[PDB]
């Protein structure tokens, strides 16, 4: 069953086969041992196919990259040909528009009957939304894209007939696809041509001369590639118009001001993108990647301006600068090319646009696609900084460990009594017997001379291993590696070469006795497999998979570590000062000799002897490689299996650690060191974590009158000496922190997923609004899975921001838009079937898709869009609330008498069993999900029996007041009375909220 | 007789008592002796915590250290031997003082191994670091004159050239810094990059009363289309805050200049 | 009764004169006890100024001490903690580094 | 005659013996109380001494094991 | 007469018996020094032993580091 949206990293090895089999040359992969391998029993009938030899009958043998051909095909491709779908998308258009004004009405009118509405109504306000959405520049072209996803979709899905192979001719573009594989014929003419008089795309893998002979007389060039940049593809110009429809919309309301860029401006940073992607091939990313830190960069700028504010506005842009300059002198880019390829950062740099805005603008990052990841430079991205030599200094590590021990035994002080009793001589501490003994602890400003004494400090297991009640973290159906008996079966048998001989097929006290006993360094329990990760800008990026038996050594060490320890480092005139570090690039940092006393600490915390140090003793004897189905690692034969040597993907010494694993105890440690800095350095330190990002913020404490220039300036000038000495400490560590990246600001905070200016909150929403999609991985095509990504995606976009109609829009033309898609074309069923016919019997007109499409959900409807959550995310009652809504909705038009025979419908046959599952519903089908004979049938009777639910009707018919949701109600009303107006245009002093004695 | 014999035997009783009064004397004067002798055992208690307190930390800063490091540490004249065979450094950490490695890698005559020295600097980049000239970045004349060409809208503007001359004599005259800081400021007062080089023409100390360079063009093609509406004949007294940027010296005599 | 007093008589100069010998032993005893108790005392004074004197030079030295890593400790250790508990080697294949 | 004096005599030698008695026992008393003085300093003193001796003889055992 | 020499002898047998078990209680008390003076021994001992290990571990790390 294929996927509609874009999952996995896009890597296009095994399309060298492909290419193989058709009489082509191209080199996709780096694996030499592509070139000779023998063809699977699949993809090699393309010799005996007939479509795809009658398609390349007019093509050179030499073919084209696909990344360079991306950004063509964005702008080249636009719906005027022919296409085997019967239904186009771009026929049930008009309908979706009228849909969409359905909610230029009601909400409006909700809003009126609330009471919120506007003071300054405009009578031209539907023509509008209508202009601005039939005005967009990605409209047809998603309609096609969309038609091309369903059509691979189907070709896909069968993989194993005739039925695999489709043609487009969309003009001036012919695409054939062939179960998973797509092949593109374009025109020479729109490649840009490299001064020798090639294109930019055929001079990395041919010689000028070679493709000169190549193609002579010929006009169009063909790329292959998978089925999976099409959903790329798709995705981004889904993206792409959902962004320009926001900005579009977005300024109707207040042209004077508004939160989004633009509809022009983001139009200019796509075309030029676009052009730079093509001009410089996958490489180009590396100048896409600089959007998000210019953006921060320009909102550091939005206050007042300090000489240290603007230094990382320069260093980021002598870094695009220099990026841009070394990976364009290879390349013989033309003259002018050279002048246009400098437009993207030229135009990111002199924006001249809000906070708001360029918050808004640092969404609309992943908007351009992503990279090909390549297991290769995966693996030397990790070899080239996992496996090198570090210089540390021993009083560091000294002073940390102390102060990891002094924040242990503070943390046992503070609760729990207080001290443990420490099990240890006295006269080796000869300055905290007095502290015991009174039974009181040190403070902060003298403990600088009896540290290194808490060396000395023992005691029994603080903690236990108990208190385990999640077995969901044992099992998630998530990935896992192979046994090390049989690694090599994870890659293809017919790239190997030769059958792989050997083919694969509780209680935590377990768990601890095979820790403890030291047999996860059994020859079987080897591999930690790497896998890359998903969608990303980077170069390649990559995640390890462990035996199952280690895995469990890992789960159990984090659950154990998370609820003992790593609580004594939590997660937090006088002007404070911050800066953000990052933390992922510790992770490949940390030694053994410098994480040892660490970890023996925290063993000798419990009663357990050798259960945090399996990954030290683990990963290095471990081989290293990517687990990618169609390429192994290089040199891999029959004879060396057991002992594979080390090649261009491949290493064994992993020194270093691993993203993700053990993040516990490295946030603990880095939490000890920035207790160490702020220990020597007499500074009010608060840090935070959130994932990758650390945000330490120091406090200066001032003796006032001392105005507010010069303390503002002394504020950021403490900050700089704690980052200083922080770095200093850091790379003692043995961890090197970049000077050249630090913000060190004072009001502009970023952190995990919030954003403040002079705690002022930056919106946004087009991370969350641009990503609603009518195909969505909801099992088997639900219709009611996608409507409810869709409502998620509107309430975390309403959740920020202060527009109400652009999302609103947005998911109103979506989720028509997906009804329509599941009805006329949908993958579990025969080609051709009409769903609006299979049950009703009838054509499903606009009236029953509109009426089913505006019920709640949880009355068993089908809608996901109520007004009422606008004000407020936490409902207290969803059933009260979807009543209310579908009574105004019936209002408002003249259809009140169907009220009543729409929310009684026929209770289904269930027990008492979902009752409780469900505390606030009703027990009826057509609210419940797939959550509750071949499965194919059965999944179909489904289907068809729950689209009959839908769409039918007449078929299946102290106080009470809670006093915290009534301010949130207040606040948002007051917010939503005035969000356009200004602030001295308020003509209103008080309101008063008076309720009615009927409820 | 009886009565001499009585007298007798008392005279002997008081001379024995004599004798233990004196025994007696004697021995106070032992015990008192004694006792005053203990002095400096008494006061040597001052000089003893403190010896417990270093040698505590000693004891814990070496044993951290030991325990750190493996089983596998080798010697330094087993790292030195180890090293004479190619770089390779050995198995196992190896400790260093911190003068000792400074001064083995100036000395260039005993091959120190590629890693090591490379780890050595890495550690070392981050000890002159201070309260200032931590996020400064490295300014150069070309960095310069690409960071101002980004916010020139256009091509071939004679703006292009001001800029160009600018960062000329900035880094003769080793002053980049304070153009940089100039600029910066100007366009966050929110003045356009035209307005901001101007600016720094007619404020940096070192422009005033400085002749505009000249230089050598054999034809009006090498100039850019762009800035062929701004040439002037050369007045005898240029000046660069006036407005003339350079002067160009055509092959054969003629002299012509470019203001803004 | 002469013959009875000078009997006592007697008796008492014998008791006196055990407790002269008494108190002569005990005065060798206490004047051996002062004379031995406390000759050590000068060559743990200077004992102790020099013992100081190094620990604190070492201490203040290790400071100034930098750490090269290598590709051996993880390997050593495990071995270290295999052979702890159930002393046979780790079995095979060998480990990373074997020294 | 002689007997007064003999009995002044006797008297004055048991004065005396007494008085020696008495001395003897604020002697000894004195002596108890310089080493109920003295008993716990030097104690303390060696109880370290052991202590850190014991303690640094094992991080040597511990170090001599790597050469 | 007599009596007065009968009870002058009495009375300095008496004071003899007194004295002598006062001194035997002076010698008892006093023979109990060497245990508390054992332990200034072993200090002096020990502090040795504590010096040579001291200096063993001083030769042990100059053979670890370089130095110079």
């Amino acid at each position: 069953y294929p996927d509609a949206r874009l999952s996995s990293p896009i890597v296009l090895d095994q399309c060298d086969l492909v290419t193989r089999a058709c009489g082509l040359y191209s080199s996709y992969s780096l694996n030499p041992q592509l070139r000779n391998c023998k063809l699977p029993k699949h993809i090699y009938r393309l010799k005996y196919d007939v479509t795809v030899t009658k398609f390349l009958s007019d093509v050179p043998v030499a073919t084209l990259p696909i990344d360079f051909i991306v950004p063509i095909l964005l702008k080249a491709l636009s719906g005027n040909g022919f296409c085997p779908v019967e239904p186009r998308c771009q026929q049930f258009l008009d309908e979706i528009i009228k849909y969409t004004m359905q909610d230029a009405l009601f909400l409006k009118y909700y809003l009126k009957n609330v009471g919120a509405q506007e003071d300054c109504v405009d009578d031209h306000f539907q023509e509008k939304i209508l202009s601005s959405i039939q005005g967009n520049e990605f409209l047809h072209q998603m309609f096609f894209w969309y038609d091309l996803a369903i059509l691979t979709r189907r070709g896909r899905l069968n993989r194993g007939n005739s039925r695999s192979t489709w043609f487009v001719h969309d003009d001036l573009i012919d695409i054939l696809g062939y179960g998973d594989y797509v092949f593109w014929k374009i025109p020479i003419s729109l490649l840009p041509l490299n001064t020798q008089g090639i294109p930019h795309a055929a001079m990395d893998w041919y010689q000028t001369s070679v493709f000169k002979e190549a193609v002579q007389g010929h006009t169009h060039i063909v790329s292959v590639s998978t089925a999976d940049v099409l959903i790329m593809c798709k995705d981004l110009i889904t993206c792409r118009f959902n962004t320009t429809l926001i900005s579009k919309i977005a300024e109707v309301e207040d042209p004077v001001c508004s939160d989004y860029p633009n509809f022009k401006i983001v139009s200019m940073l796509y075309q030029s993108g676009d052009y730079l992607l093509s001009i410089l091939g996958s490489d180009g990313y590396k100048i896409i990647k600089f959007l998000e830190p210019l953006c921060l960069a320009k909102i550091q700028l939005c206050s007042k301006y300090t000489e240290r504010k603007g230094r990382f506005l320069t260093q980021m842009h002598l870094a695009v600068n220099h990026t841009l300059e070394e990976i364009t002198e290879i390349r013989a880019l033309k003259p002018s090319q050279a002048h246009k390829i400098r437009e993207f950062h030229r135009t990111l740099i002199r924006l001249e646009m809000t906070p708001q805005q360029l918050c808004e603008l640092f969404s609309i990052q992943k908007h351009w696609g992503h990279p090909v990841l390549h297991s290769e430079t995966a693996i030397q991205k990790v070899k080239k900084h996992a496996t090198v030599l570090k210089a540390l200094r021993p009083i560091v590590i000294f002073e940390t460990y102390c102060v990891f021990k002094y924040s242990i035994a503070k943390h046992y002080f503070d609760s729990q009594g207080s001290w443990y009793s420490v099990t240890s001589d006295r006269n080796l501490t000869p300055g905290l017997n007095s502290y015991i003994k009174r039974n009181q602890f040190p403070p902060l400003p003298m403990i600088k001379e009896l540290l290194w004494e808490f060396y000395h400090l023992d005691h029994p297991p603080l903690f236990s291993t108990k208190i385990i009640s999640d077995l969901s973290i044992f099992i998630k159906d998530r990935a896992t590696a192979v046994e090390r008996t049989c690694w090599d079966a994870v890659f293809e048998p017919n790239v190997l070469g030769y059958n792989p001989p050997h083919k694969f097929s509780f209680s935590i006290e377990n768990v601890l006795s095979y820790a403890q006993k030291l047999e996860y360094l059994l020859p079987q329990y080897r591999n930690f497999s790497f896998s890359l990760k998903e969608k990303e800008l980077n170069v390649g990026r990559t995640f390890g998979k462990l035996p199952y038996p280690t895995r469990n050594v890992q789960t159990l060490c984090e659950a154990l570590l998370a609820d003992g320890l790593a609580k004594a480092f939590p997660s937090n005139t006088v002007r404070g000062s911050s800066f953000v570090t990052d933390l992922e690039k510790y992770n490949l940092a940390f030694r053994y000799e410098f994480t040892a006393p660490f970890i023996e600490y925290c063993n000798r915390c419990y009663g357990v002897k050798n259960v945090f140090n399996w990954m030290h003793y683990t990963i290095p004897q471990c081989y290293m490689h990517v687990s990618d189905y169609y390429n192994p690692p290089h040199n891999l034969t029959l004879e060396n299996r057991n002992n594979p040597p080390e090649g261009p993907s491949s290493y064994r010494g992993h020194m270093g650690g691993i993203e993700g694993l053990q993040q516990k105890l490295w946030t603990s440690i880095s939490c000890a060191q920035i207790s160490l800095v702020e220990i020597k350095t007499g500074f009010k330190l608060r840090s935070a974590v959130m994932g990758d990002n650390q945000c330490i913020t120091v406090l200066s404490v001032f003796p006032l009158e001392t105005d507010a220039d010069e303390q503002e300036q002394s504020a950021e000038d403490n900050a700089a000496r704690v980052a200083a000495s922080l770095a200093k400490v850091t790379s003692a560590c043995g961890i090197f922190l970049k000077p050249d990246e630090t913000f060190v600001h004072s009001g502009f905070i970023y952190f995990g997923k919030k954003q403040y200016l002079n705690g002022v909150q930056l919106p946004q929403s087009l991370k969350t609004a641009t990503r609603m999609a009518p195909l969505s991985d909801a099992i088997f095509d639900d219709l009611q899975g996608t409507l409810a990504s869709i409502g998620t995606a509107f309430e975390r976009s309403i959740s920020e921001t202060r527009h109400i109609f652009p999302c609103r829009i947005t998911a109103a033309f979506h989720t028509f838009f997906s009804v329509r898609i599941l009805q006329y074309h949908h993958l579990g069923f025969n080609k051709g079937f009409d769903l609006g016919q299979l049950t009703l019997g009838k054509p499903l007109d606009f009236g029953t898709i509109s009426l089913a499409l505006a019920v709640p959900q949880v009355l068993g409807g089908l809608s996901f869009l109520n007004p009422e959550k606008c004000f407020y995310r936490n409902l207290g009652d969803p059933v009260t609330s979807g009543l209310f809504q579908l009574k105004t909705y019936l209002r408002m038009i003249e259809m009140d008498d169907l009220f009543l025979p729409l929310i009684a419908k026929n209770p289904g046959n269930c027990t008492a069993i979902d009752f409780v599952l469900n505390p606030s519903g009703l027990n009826v089908p057509g609210s419940q999900d797939l959550t509750s004979t071949p499965v194919l049938d059965r999944l179909r009777k489904i289907t068809l029996q729950r689209w009959s639910l839908w769409f039918s009707y007449l078929d299946h018919c102290d106080s009470n007041i809670i006093f915290q949701n009534v301010i949130n109600y207040a606040v948002a009303l007051f917010d939503i009375k005035f969000r356009n107006t200004e602030a001295t245009d308020i003509q209103y002093n008080r309101a008063h909220l008076h309720l009615t004695k009927c409820c | 007789h009886s009565f001499e014999e009585v007298v007798q035997t008392l005279a002997s009783l008081a001379t024995v008592v004599q004798q233990q009064t004196i025994a007696s004397e004697s021995l106070e004067q032992r015990i008192t002796s004694l006792e005053n002798g203990l002095k400096p055992v008494y006061d040597m208690a001052k000089t003893i915590s403190s010896l417990n307190r270093v040698c505590a930390e000693m004891v814990a800063k070496y044993d951290l250290l030991v325990m750190t490091t493996g089983r596998a540490t080798a010697t330094a004249a087993a790292t030195e031997a180890y090293w004479a065979e190619h770089g390779q450094p050995p198995p196992g950490p190896s400790l260093y003082e911190e003068s000792a490695i400074r001064g083995k890698i100036e000395s260039r005559d005993e091959t120190v191994p590629q890693s090591v020295r490379e780890a050595f600097n890495n550690l070392d980049s981050t000890t002159s670091l201070t309260e200032e000239n931590f996020g400064k970045p490295d300014i150069s004349a070309k960095d310069l004159r690409n960071i101002m060409y980004d916010h020139l809208p256009g091509f071939g503007t004679a703006f292009h050239q001001l800029v160009q001359v600018i960062c000329k004599l900035g880094k003769d005259s080793n002053s980049l810094d304070i153009i940089h800081a100039e600029f910066q400021a100007s366009l966050a007062e929110g003045d356009s990059p035209q307005c901001a080089l101007i600016q720094i023409t007619k404020r940096v100390p070192i422009f005033q009363d400085a002749a505009p360079p000249v230089i050598h063009i054999r034809s009006r093609g090498d100039i850019p289309r762009a800035c062929q509406k701004s040439l002037r004949p050369v007045p005898p007294s240029p000046k660069i805050d006036r407005g003339w940027v350079c002067v160009f010296q055509l092959q054969d005599g003629k002299t012509l200049g470019l203001k803004i």
